């Protein structure tokens, strides 16, 4: 007819309130035999035989309810965690009151573990509160702490889910370490300016310095930090303006002892109303049997509904949180905590005080501005994209056509050879020719500068398994691309399926088919329908590009096998190097775009194509997901389509013949 | 150097085979002062677990803690792991609660397992269902927890591999189904294969409800992890029978095999290190009372004896000892399959079927057909060894290659078809929407009766061993007399091939 409830609490003051919270309980549920008796416990400075002591006077006093009420402890680690793991081998909850680490959110660790704090992974979904209020869509993840990074990572996916939008940066890393600001100055580059980070005190004022001494804390920059990110040095290091969180009787200890008092007490009253009652055995001696109502406890606290209380509804969730908690939003203004907002447990409301910004108004800083210098990345086409080495330092000589044109060329930068051949020799040069007159013609429409680079090798991309892990990754202009590291591809991209389910397609400028290469009994072969190429042998040599688009067409061709298996021993890098090999005349076929080797017929007499005009389809720009660069560049390039300039880019290469 | 193995057993494991484990062990002993300190221990409180801590590590200063337990206890494992972190001694886990799979550990702790955790065993069944294309399937996930990283494991899985897997949506729980809201993501499975991560006693419901809605049928799987799957023992009724599991207890290598290759791993370690700095042993003192070289991130470089007992990043084994049962017609858990260090080894590469997982199921629609190796008709390749997958129009089937003539064994090479026939079988499939049995023959060609014993498709369709041969075959008399032939498709004659 006892129950006993264990406690690790260290002043008397708290240790009185407890014993009158429990004298309390007692008062309004009627005069019922049941009692109700309390053990607490002091601290020693060491962890191991605190938890031998206050495991073995719980295991003699055989308690229900196991409290650690200890906010201001020196040892930053905040570990009660041998206390819980000794319960929970008989299945007994430890009401957690103090820490709000994610490592005890895992209930498979953590058997027996309940909590009326929740993670700060939540602030997040308050962070997506500012998603519904502000309306921002680019953020920029920075999490140091990698025992709670996964379940960040794990929240912004599942608040993400809702929108299906994707954060632009994510970043996890060793904390401790100081140069950092590579990856800060990388961030810098994007579009956005949302800031999230989730570290301890010492990161997060390692970050500030690195943002103050890179001024990264002017305008538009977004701040957006926790508690954890106020406090100590870290409060001292931050800049005016910050918004900031608070939570609302964090560290208020009291009331929230009393709380927990009636949580439990209206959670053991709930369970004397029902049947199968077990008790826990003397397990220091020769007990390794189980609490069989561990589970059966724990089901009884799922349901646990409350309606008493200063901070209010309390409530648990299926993983034990807490619903429904009143926020504060703070910001700093002039190193003095000014609060501007409130949150219930579903919305936000700004209070009668200001939101004074780092930056200008007092109004939200769009900090999404797109980039005025794309970075654009090709590949070397012969007849499009024309690269001369530079006269005398990194000029171009400005030659004349034959048409009274004037070539104006870009200085680009790129790679001299492939690797095994060139190890490291990229140098600026001269580019020029048919997309580079395309993006003249883009840059005179829209007022936007550009960055004109080269890919690092001769391949379009395909989808290839990595050496480790069994993963799918891109290589050649997409991997470049996907990586940050380029932002539009101007090059005769080849549309396909696979392609457009992982980026955003723009309307294709060029329209042809396929055909075949031949030097001039039948000297033709009439397509992919000659009977010999069907079963072929060593005598009819044809091949393509290695790691090409067509070779990935070929593939999705289930009935094309005997090709796929005979033009893999053959693939080259470049298509120059299979026209210097037909020009040697060493190849026989080869399955190339039409109006290429049309203007290299025009160009070399002996160079001949085939009669039939297979894969109908276009060729556009590569471009990036969803993005505000989409709309107007294909207005854009519809008002080329339109107009007499795509015959004058017929009359710069090809209506111009020999 | 000094290593203390305390084990917690309840079959009576001596203690002397540990005494002799100390002196033909560790030949070329690089530590000129190896000691073991053998223990065995009756209870399994955490309370015996401090004091023997506090024993051993006042007990001359042991460096080396081995633990094996014999019960269903995961909290053993986080114990000894905060042991670890509080004591700075490298400790490992061995069997039972010792080896089962805790989610992350902690710089500060140097405890290690040797065991299988849950990624690798989604990887390994992932691998069996890619090695059967069964490519159509579905995924409940309970309120079970460690579930989410399941969820997104398999989402990174299936966006990293070859197969483009037809993934039914996630059927998701709350609490105790209400056969509710539950019923209706339940009635929008109609996929076969289906994976399931919970604990036991929210099976035996989920299994319940299952054939209460009849999932257990012929054509539907199951597919479960270790940690459901629990005592060897305790197999209640509710389980279907061909209930398929992945789980790394081996029987033929005994837990004196196990701790022997720990012991080597630490001898290992220890003499590696002591190669590079010198003040190795470092411990502390005593329990009572108010580290730079450390073992945490240096054995992750081990081989003991050939065997590739290698530590990943998160603690574990990188090439483990997966074993995949079932469960027979006997109510047993059967032992099928082992697996290698990165691919997969099937001793049953024959499918079972197990097509009556209760008494009352009459079923009888599956079809066994052989066909024989003709090049315009059965086109019969290898598989593609850059996806280890047929392609869409090519079909697996097995041929039993024998070793040698000295032997009967042999093995069932699994191989790629495609043709004339392959095309026809699979035209037929999708008119009448049967299930069929592919395979080879291998006792010849097509059919000769030597003293009233036919060999090849006749001695295979005659006896009974199959039910039809789709594949090319002659048609004469006494064919016809045996078997009864369908009406001729195509007109296939003879001829004489001259210049």
């Amino acid at each position: 007819k006892i129950v006993n409830i264990g406690a690790v609490l260290s002043t008397r003051k708290h240790e009185q309130m407890f014993r009158e919270a429990v004298n309390q309980a007692n008062k309004r549920h009627g005069s019922w035999k049941i009692q109700l008796n309390a053990t607490s416990v002091t601290h020693k400075p060491n962890a191991i035989q605190m938890a031998l002591s206050v495991c073995e006077d719980l295991i003699s006093s055989q308690v229900y309810a196991i409290l650690v009420s200890h906010p201001p402890t020196p040892n930053d680690h905040f570990t009660p965690t041998p206390v819980s793991y000794t319960a929970g081998f008989y299945r007994i909850p430890v009401l957690g009151l103090t820490t709000r680490m994610s490592i005890y959110s895992d209930k498979s660790i953590h058997l027996s573990f309940l909590r009326t704090v929740p993670p700060y992974s939540h602030q997040s979904s308050v962070w997506f509160e500012m998603m519904r209020v502000y309306n921002w869509n680019h953020i920029i993840l920075l999490v140091s702490d990698d025992h709670e990074g996964r379940a960040a990572q794990k929240r912004l996916e599942t608040l993400l889910e809702e929108r299906e939008s994707k954060a632009e940066k994510v970043l996890q890393f060793d904390p401790g370490t100081k140069n950092v600001t590579a990856l800060l100055m990388e961030a810098r580059e994007l579009e956005a300016r949302v800031i999230i980070l989730s570290a301890s005190e010492d990161d997060a004022a390692t970050v500030y310095r690195a943002a103050a001494m890179l001024n990264m804390t002017g305008s538009g920059y977004v701040w957006l930090v926790g508690e954890r990110e106020i406090s100590g040095n870290a409060l001292r290091y931050a800049p005016d303006g910050i918004i900031g969180l608070q939570l609302i009787n964090g560290k208020n200890e009291s009331a929230h002892i009393s709380d927990a008092v009636g949580v439990v007490a209206q959670a053991v009253h709930e369970l004397l109303e029902k049947e199968n009652i077990t008790d826990p055995p003397r397990g220091c001696v020769g007990n390794t049997n189980i609490w069989k109502t561990g589970p059966l406890f724990k089901r009884v606290l799922m349901s646990s509904k409350y309606a008493d209380g200063v901070t209010g509804r309390v409530e648990f969730n299926e993983d034990g949180d807490r619903k429904f908690a009143n926020y504060s939003i703070m910001n700093l203004q002039n190193r003095k905590l000014v609060q501007v907002g409130i949150y219930n447990g579903t919305h936000v409301i700004p209070n009668d005080r200001k939101i004074i910004w780092p930056g200008g108004e007092t109004e939200k800083p769009r900090g999404y501005q797109m980039s005025t210098r794309l970075k654009i990345v090709t590949i070397h086409q012969e007849p499009f994209v024309y690269v001369k080495p530079t006269m005398s330092d990194g000029t171009c000589k400005e030659e004349f056509t034959v048409n009274g044109d004037p070539v104006k060329k870009v200085i680009c930068t790129g790679p001299n050879d492939t690797s095994p051949g060139s190890p490291r020799h990229t140098v600026p040069q001269c580019c020029y020719g048919f997309c580079i007159d395309l993006l003249i013609k883009l840059a005179r429409t829209m007022n936007f500068t550009y960055e004109v680079h080269l890919v690092a090798d001769g391949k379009f991309g395909t989808q290839e398994r990595v050496n480790n892990s069994n993963k799918k990754e891109w290589n050649g202009m997409m991997g470049e691309l996907l990586s940050g590291q380029a932002d539009m591809i101007v090059a005769p991209l080849t549309i396909n399926n696979e392609r457009a389910q992982y980026i955003e397609f723009s309307k294709p400028f060029k329209y042809q088919g396929l055909t075949i290469l031949v030097k001039k009994p039948e000297e033709r072969i009439t397509g992919i329908n000659d009977p010999r190429l069907r079963n072929p042998s060593d005598k009819f040599i044809y091949a393509t590009v290695k790691q090409s688009s067509v070779d990935i067409y070929f593939r999705r061709q289930v009935e094309l096998s005997t090709m796929y298996r005979h033009m893999e021993k053959h693939n080259y890098e470049s298509a120059a190097e299979a026209i210097q090999a037909v020009r040697d005349n060493k190849l026989h076929a080869f399955i190339w775009d039409s109006a290429v080797l049309e203007f290299e017929a025009s160009q070399k007499c002996d160079l001949v194509t085939t009669g039939e005009l297979f894969f109908r389809s276009g060729f556009g720009i590569g471009m990036r997901k969803d993005s505000p660069w989409k709309q107007n560049v294909s207005l854009s390039i519809l008002k080329s389509h339109e107009n007499g300039f795509m015959e004058d880019l017929d009359k710069t290469w090809v209506r111009y013949q020999e | 150097l000094n290593i203390a193995v305390l084990l917690g057993h309840s079959h009576d494991v001596t203690e002397r085979e540990l005494r002799n484990l100390w002196g033909p062990e560790q030949a070329t002993g690089l530590p000129l002062d190896v000691n073991v300190v053998a223990l065995l221990m009756n209870r399994t409180d955490p309370k015996s677990l401090i004091t023997h801590v506090c024993d051993l590590m006042s007990g001359a200063r042991i460096h080396g803690l081995v633990f094996g337990d014999d019960t269903d206890q995961e909290a053993v494992a986080q114990m000894l792991d905060f042991i670890s972190s509080q004591t700075f001694i490298p400790i490992l886990g061995i069997h039972g609660g010792a080896s089962m799979i805790m989610a992350d550990k902690d710089p500060t702790s140097t405890f290690f397992q040797f065991g299988a955790s849950i990624q690798q065993q989604a990887t390994v069944m992932l691998k069996i269902m890619q090695d059967y294309d069964w490519h159509v399937f579905s995924l409940v996930t309970t309120i079970f927890p460690g579930y989410r990283d399941f969820i997104s494991f398999i989402k990174t899985t299936v966006d990293n591999s070859f197969v483009g897997w037809d993934m039914q949506n996630v059927i998701t729980l709350d609490t105790s189904f209400e056969d509710a809201k539950t019923q209706v993501q339940l009635k929008k499975i109609h996929s076969s294969v289906i994976l399931l991560y919970c604990s036991k006693d929210e099976a035996v419901l989920i299994l319940s409800e299952a054939r209460s809605l009849g999932l257990t049928g012929y054509d539907f799987f199951w597919i479960v992890p270790s940690l459901v799957s629990g005592n060897t023992e305790l197999i209640p009724k509710e389980f279907p029978s061909g209930l398929i599991s992945v789980s790394y207890d081996d029987w033929d290598y005994s837990l004196e095999a196990r701790v022997r290759d720990g012991l080597g791993i630490l001898t290992t370690a220890a003499s590696s290190m002591l190669e590079k700095f010198s003040y190795i042993p470092e411990a502390k003192a005593s329990c009572y009372g108010q580290p730079l070289h450390t073992l945490h991130q240096f054995m992750v470089n081990v081989t003991w004896d050939g065997k590739d007992l290698s530590f990943t990043e998160e603690g574990y084994q990188v090439h483990p000892r997966l074993v995949v049962i079932v469960l027979n017609k006997d109510r047993e858990w059967e032992k099928v399959g082992k697996w290698e260090n990165q691919t997969l080894s099937l001793r049953h590469a024959v499918w079972p079927r197990y097509k009556s997982f209760s008494d009352c199921e009459p079923d009888d629609n599956h079809l066994s057909i052989v066909t024989l190796e003709e090049a315009p008709f059965v086109i019969v390749e290898d598989i593609d060894p850059l996806t280890e997958t047929c392609v869409r129009n090519t079909v697996p089937c097995r041929k039993f290659v024998k070793i040698n003539n000295s032997t009967n064994e042999g093995m069932n090479v699994k191989k790629c078809c495609k043709g004339f026939c392959i095309d026809i079988l699979k035209k037929l499939s999708r008119t009448v929407k049967f299930t069929y049995d592919l395979y080879l023959v291998t006792n010849g060609k097509h059919g000769k009766k030597v003293n009233n014993v036919w060999n090849g498709m006749i001695g295979e369709v005659v006896y009974q061993r199959a039910v039809m041969a789709v594949g090319s075959l002659t048609i004469n008399e006494e064919r016809s007399e045996v078997v009864d032939f369908s009406v001729p498709f195509v007109e296939t004659g003879i001829s004489v091939m001259v210049s």
